[PDB]
């Protein structure tokens, strides 16, 4: 009986989407529209 | 009584980047403020 013992394997964590192309995957993006708002909201000079 | 394919692999997302491109908006802007005028007081 040669028995040979069984390798320990470190499993990984796994990323499939990354988080900077999570966000850059909606067409409607509140962050960049509340900001769009606020820009428009400034547009008065004297 | 005594008694596994091997190979190359290559996986592949689905991919949710949306697709960007950028917009031209050509439009105008009329603005009407309107004031009183007595002494030097404009109101």
């Amino acid at each position: 009986l040669d028995i040979d013992p069984l390798e320990n394997t470190d499993f990984r964590v796994l990323e499939l989407y990354s988080q900077k192309e999570l966000r850059s995957s909606n067409v409607f993006d509140l962050e960049e529209i509340m900001r769009e708002f606020n820009s428009y909201k400034q547009r008065v000079k004297y | 009584t005594s008694m596994l394919d091997e190979g190359i692999m290559v996986v592949y997302k689905r991919n949710i980047v949306a697709h960007t491109f950028k917009v031209r908006v050509y439009q105008k802007v009329l603005t009407f403020r309107r004031s009183y005028a007595y002494h030097r007081t404009t109101y």
